[PDB]
């Protein structure tokens, strides 16, 4: 599974789309999420991480 | 003047070959506590001239990647800033660590440090002054300086100090061809400071103005002595709003915080660099002003510089139009790389 860093911040404003960009940076740090992100400010992409095998939609 | 984009190879966590932006006119550095954000700050510092000695570590081979515990990724690391000018092709300073030494490039050209720092002089980048930079505590610092530290400052950035020596010693020299002799060391030294410190003066109270949002507050830069300013205190006397006029010394708690913030934002509109780094100036603010102070940086950045700010606060960075963050990948060594976003996409 993935999910897209920009269909979560669609319907959000600036400070809720960087309040979720934040927390892609923190569950990396912890190993929840890994990223990719292909290209600057292209998506951002969350796949699985080592530390957390539940699923991925739960974390957000 | 615009810093387009940093490029970083195999520098301190920044391990392989990784581009920082590109930068938009308001852009914040942020990430979750670690080493990523400080090595960055480095990364500029070291592009633009740093020494050594101010970049936490003993050699410059330690600041290549995995260099510090024996297990260095390349014989060779460095970092470029590409300088983007309207009408004009880019131009990329670049510099190297090669058999443990620095190796400057303009363009790709081979150059020695003095060519290196010259051409960023022309750009209005001091590398010795650090004039693009705001040091970690920096308002703090100059919230406790008192008249005759506030002159001491002045004659840094004017570089009048420096003939602060002959100054003295034409003085001895005196007590006719003397007094004319004086009577010029006395007149560089004196065009130095004033040119400097006026400029500062006539900005101030502006800034004072813009950083506490209402009108009502006001500001004023005076020498203690207007013939020969170098040799006694500067004054600061402010209007905060609601209370009467008195010397910033005289003021309390998050007003002389912003007093402190628009002497120093003003010493730096001289001779201002094309682009400002603000390493963590958010942590010295209150939820009082710390979103004024974001919204001066925002209006500041549309026209008078590039605002490039690590910060901590949201009420901070959320202003900014472009978010880089810093995360870290697992591995022998800390790694940490970037992800950008752009904010303008999105309402407040």
């Amino acid at each position: 599974e993935s999910i897209s860093l920009l269909e979560l911040c669609r319907n959000t404003n600036r400070k809720q789309a960087a309040a979720k960009f934040y927390s892609f940076l923190v569950l990396k740090k912890q190993q929840a999420i890994e990223l990719t992100q292909e290209e600057p400010y292209s998506d951002i992409i969350a796949t699985p991480g080592p530390r957390f095998h539940g699923s991925l939609e739960v974390l957000f | 003047g615009f810093l387009k984009l940093i490029e970083i190879e195999n520098f301190k966590s920044y391990k392989g070959r990784q581009i920082i932006g590109p930068f938009q006119r308001f852009t914040a550095i942020i990430g979750p506590n670690g080493s990523g954000k400080s090595n960055l700050m480095d990364a500029i510092s070291f592009v633009l001239g740093e020494k050594t000695s101010n970049l936490r570590v003993k050699t410059l081979r330690d600041l290549i990647h995995g260099a510090p515990v024996g297990k260095p990724a390349a014989n060779r690391a460095f970092v470029s800033m590409v300088y983007s000018e309207e009408g004009a092709e880019d131009r990329t300073f670049a510099r190297v660590i090669v058999g443990g030494s620095s190796e400057y490039k303009i363009n790709n050209k081979v150059v020695q440090l003095h060519e290196y720092s010259e051409e960023l002089e022309k750009l209005g980048i001091l590398i010795k002054a650090r004039n693009f930079l705001v040091f970690q505590g920096a308002v703090e610092s100059i919230a406790m300086k008192n008249p005759k530290e506030r002159t001491a400052l002045f004659e840094e950035i004017s570089r009048s100090g420096e003939l602060a020596q002959e100054y003295d010693k034409r003085k001895k020299e005196m007590v006719k061809k003397a007094k004319q002799a004086f009577e010029q060391i006395k007149k560089e030294r004196f065009d130095r400071f004033n040119a400097c410190f006026e400029s500062v003066a006539t900005n101030i109270d502006e800034i004072y103005k813009a950083l506490s949002r209402n009108s009502s507050a006001q500001a004023f830069l005076g020498p203690e002595n207007p013939e020969e300013p170098y040799l006694d205190g500067i004054n600061y006397n402010c209007v905060a709003p609601g209370k009467r006029f008195r010397p910033m010394d005289n003021l309390s708690g998050g007003e002389k915080t912003v007093a402190a913030l628009a002497l120093l934002f003003a010493i730096h509109s001289y001779k201002p660099a094309p682009f400002f780094v603000l390493d963590e100036i958010d942590a010295a603010l209150d939820n009082t002003n710390i979103g004024k102070v974001a919204n001066y940086i925002k209006e500041q950045s549309t026209c008078n510089f590039q605002a490039i700010v690590i910060s901590l606060k949201e009420e901070f960075y959320t202003k900014a139009e472009s978010l880089i963050g810093v995360y870290p990948e697992q591995g022998d060594c800390v790694i940490s790389k970037v992800l950008t976003f752009d904010l303008t996409k999105y309402p407040d």
